[PDB]
């Protein structure tokens, strides 16, 4: 059994590794196929245990990864793509 | 430690606290388990001073 | 630094990953209650399969028990043990 | 390791591999990067065999 305080601590609003679809970050790139199609990003997650609050990023960074891009039936390449990350999170109105 | 979690549960059981107070106490406790008993008293004081 | 392709591939591939889940979403029938905390950390299938004919599904599942504060507003609150569904194994499989 | 990642990139860019061979090779490489070179030669020999 997981103890109450241990739950509360691990669940409270903070940056957590979150798997995100690349198309969600780059919606105009629908013509392409990406490998991988999703990437691990530090994003604000968890609860504020309030109803007047919400977990939101107070500090952001950008991270660069090597992704394979395929335009079906005209070549593929592995290049660098940038993704927004959350460094600090807070419960806010 | 079972004792630290027992104190956490006690503070959380006080009904008259609001969302903000609740969290302050629990998070302070989580950050510093040594202050567990003192944080319990202060919340007790607060809980009854906030009696409806 | 730049995340290498082989590391992105490995880390994004279908597997059990800690995911924060609304308790209300797992206990749809108890939204009279208010929970503290309102969400819990649960191992769940996530990631990609990089094959349009495959999907990431759980192939092994277990339950985990947590101490949650169950608050009946203005008429009580008490610590209760609550069970949640967890994903132990995730595989890419045909849809 | 820059070496292992380079091998992974070379295999990934092979045009005639299918999604399954793709993954199998990359995943074997991750599992035992000391097999990177052999995995690439195997993948290259395969890619050329599966040419139109």
């Amino acid at each position: 059994v997981v103890k109450f305080m241990d739950v509360y601590q691990r669940s409270y609003c903070h940056p957590i590794e979150t798997l995100v679809d690349i198309f969600q970050e780059y919606p105009d790139e629908i013509e392409y196929i990406f490998k991988p199609s999703c990437v691990p990003l530090m994003r604000c997650g968890g609860c504020c245990n309030d109803e007047g609050l919400e977990c939101v990023p107070t500090e952001e960074s950008n991270i660069t990864m090597q992704i394979m891009r395929i335009k079906p039936h005209q070549g593929q390449h592995i290049g660098e793509m940038s993704f927004l990350q959350h460094n600090k999170c807070e419960c806010r109105p | 430690k079972e004792m630290h979690n027992a104190y956490a549960i006690e503070i959380a059981l006080l009904p008259n606290l609001n969302d903000q107070q609740f969290h302050a106490f629990i998070w302070s406790l989580i950050d510093d388990p040594s202050q567990s008993a003192n944080l319990l008293a202060e919340a007790k004081k607060l809980n009854d001073a906030q009696a409806p």
